[PDB]
DNA sequence: TTTTTT
């Protein structure tokens, strides 16, 4: 599975967030998918996308439920 | 033994609390008639039935959405002549500042019996709402497009100044002040809203609805309604096709779903709906692309049906009766 | 020598406050009875374990939060109902005027017996609610949607009238009045509370709650409900797949959540959370859609495993047993 | 403390 995840650079993280988000979402799928090598990459782009390669609809709305319950939890883990 | 001095204080604050606040203020929920719900019909079967208590109830808030031209201004009319049809006063305070009067009776409506506001500000708008629920005399209410609710600050600023949730403060405001003599007076208020398209929708949909999320709460009932086709009668298209679906209900079952049709200058097209739910009901039998009723062969195709159904007035009567009979859950009277 | 004559002086100002106060002013934290932790059941086996302690803490404060149609009143409601089975009286303040009475009466909750108040203004809700809880006659009180306390100058003043931080303020003087209250009647307070945005920030959790931080600092217990995903028989859907996250815990450890079912007309679906939590507990054996119990096949899917729990009552009542014994951390007495 | 907006 390849994750890519594109920050809008005109609403960024704060400074350093970006490797603790990616790393932070790294090991959420290493929990949730142990079985596939999950890779993320989060950077700054134009506009913010999550771009999901080789997994399913119903994985595709696992992963984007992941990264909400992140998002949300940045707090707890930065 | 410490039982009945229980029952004793609790009775003793029951009546402290009802001369403190009035006779009214707390009572057993088996014995409070004011909290029944009690519903109207919304000018479509189809819909009350998806609506489960049969219709919008009365002293709620309804929040009505849908995208450009999807008929929500027209379904909200035709309840409003429906409510009105029963002998209730209306009100339609028009934000969007496009109610055609003459499309209005054509859709049913009384206008001379219709109180036509078209507010400035958004704030004026909520406040003669909250004036109309107050007075009591005003049985339904419809606010159009709140985001036309435009706040007085934004109004009196310029176009590109940033106002941060004024309007979602105002709204919440608004439906703080609003909840409690809406159910007080019994009156029923029908918010209009439109969907917006969030940027960046990484964990959700991009059909946001405006004026914040106070509605999405506050709302008993609310309908997602979308156009899903046209009615052509011929090469003209002459109606659309559109689909309710109930995303949230605080009277009955959600997510069910009513599909009917618009007529353009008649509204919705209620023999229309009657020849669809007797043909699910078995009641009308459906052989291939005929239509017969008992064995009477009625006609062919949906409009040529509906139009028999029009010209017999008696057999819809009874085919109403009885799909009112069985599919209705809550049945009133 | 010294030693004697500070436990002399340690006496003498314990009874002198005792006189001055009262027999339970102060005494040694071990000997105090009134200092242990009551709980009642939510109704939700699941969120019994994720509680820690079995249930809410009777005499404490409780904020219950999430977005529109989660589950807040439903849940609320069942805690109501399984409170009443056993014999306690509650109360319930709508604030938002938005309960059905035979909804109610279908969760399990005895209509006859339920407090109901219909508040106008948030401190005639805060005032009820502090009369019920000084009586002691009541033991839980469910205060629905903090975000309808509208203070009472709010009420008479206008729709974009500037109330800056009244209901916080009017939130924080209620909660110095009633925790007290609460803690000496052993009532359990549970605050409803609805989800706002807050804005300015483009990181973490922009989900603020209403009602001030008051709620914040005097709840024990906090939970974010959020309805998860959708329960449907094939086509129509019959519920809601719900998470309760424990966002906060003064009687156990916090941060655990729960995940149950809201079938629509039923409640919490307490069968389906026995199904899962013997699952857990390896007491239902998952051959990959084949739930089987004891070697006995029960059942295909959730539903029929659920169905097959429902139809041996027995089998039910000795898994609820097991479960209850195995999974609770604090074991009451 | 109080509230999204496309
Ligand atoms: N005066 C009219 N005469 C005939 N047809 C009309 C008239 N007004 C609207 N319609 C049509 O009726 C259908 C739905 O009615 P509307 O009341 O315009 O729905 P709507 O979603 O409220 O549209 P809005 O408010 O402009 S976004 C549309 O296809 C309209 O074109
Ligand atoms: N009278 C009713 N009949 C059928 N279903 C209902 C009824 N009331 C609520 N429900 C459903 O039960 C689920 C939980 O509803 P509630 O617990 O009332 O929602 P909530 O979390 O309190 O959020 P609110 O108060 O509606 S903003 C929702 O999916 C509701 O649609
Ligand atoms: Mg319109
Ligand atoms: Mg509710």
């Amino acid at each position: 599975m390849r994750i890519e995840v594109t920050i809008a650079k005109t609403s960024p993280l704060p400074a350093g967030a970006i490797d603790a988000l990616a790393g932070e979402l790294s090991r959420r799928i290493q929990y949730a998918f142990p079985d596939n090598e999950g890779h993320v990459s989060v950077r700054y782009a134009a506009a913010n996308n999550l771009s999901v390669i080789g997994a399913t609809k119903e994985d595709k709305q696992r992963i984007s439920e992941i990264l909400q319950e992140t998002w949300e939890s940045a707090d707890d883990w930065f | 033994a410490i039982d009945e001095n229980k029952q004793k204080a609790l009775a003793a604050a029951l009546g402290q609390i009802e001369k403190q606040f009035g006779k009214g203020s707390i009572m057993r929920l088996g014995e409070d008639r004011s909290m029944d719900v009690e519903t109207i019909s919304t000018g479509s079967l189809s819909l009350d039935i998806a609506l489960g208590a049969g219709g919008l109830p009365m002293g709620r808030i309804v929040e009505i959405y849908g995208p450009e031209s999807s008929g929500k201004t027209t379904l909200t009319l035709q309840v409003i002549a429906a409510a009105q049809r029963e002998g209730k006063t209306c009100a339609f305070i028009d934000a969007e500042h496009a109610l055609d009067p003459i499309y209005a009776r054509k859709l049913g409506v009384d206008i001379d019996n219709l109180l036509c506001s078209q507010p400035d500000t958004g704030e004026q708008a909520l406040e003669i709402c909250d004036a109309l629920a107050r007075s009591g005399a005003v049985d339904v209410i419809v606010v159009d497009s709140v985001a036309a609710l435009t706040p007085k600050a934004e109004i009196e600023g310029e176009i590109g100044d940033s106002h941060m949730g004024l309007a979602a403060r105002m709204m919440s405001q608004a439906m703080r002040k609003l909840a409690g003599n809406l159910k007080q007076s019994n009156t029923l208020l029908i918010f209009i809203n439109q969907i917006r398209m969030k940027i960046g929708v990484m964990f959700g949909n991009p059909e946001t609805t405006t004026g914040g999320n106070a509605l999405k709460f506050y709302a008993s009932v609310r309908l997602d309604i979308r156009r899903i086709g046209a009615v052509k009668e011929g090469e003209n298209v002459v109606g659309s096709e559109t689909r309710v679906k109930v995303v949230k209900n605080k009277i009955a079952a959600p997510f069910k779903q009513a599909e009917f049709q618009i007529l353009y200058g008649e509204g919705i097209n209620f023999y229309g709906e009657l020849v669809d739910l007797g043909v699910k009901e078995k009641l009308i039998e459906k052989a291939g692309a005929w239509y017969s009723y008992k064995g009477e062969k009625i006609g062919q195709g949906k409009a040529n049906a509906t139009a028999w159904l029009k010209d017999n007035p008696e057999t819809a009567k009874e085919i109403e009766k009885k799909v009112r009979e069985l599919l209705l859950s809550n049945p009133n009277s």
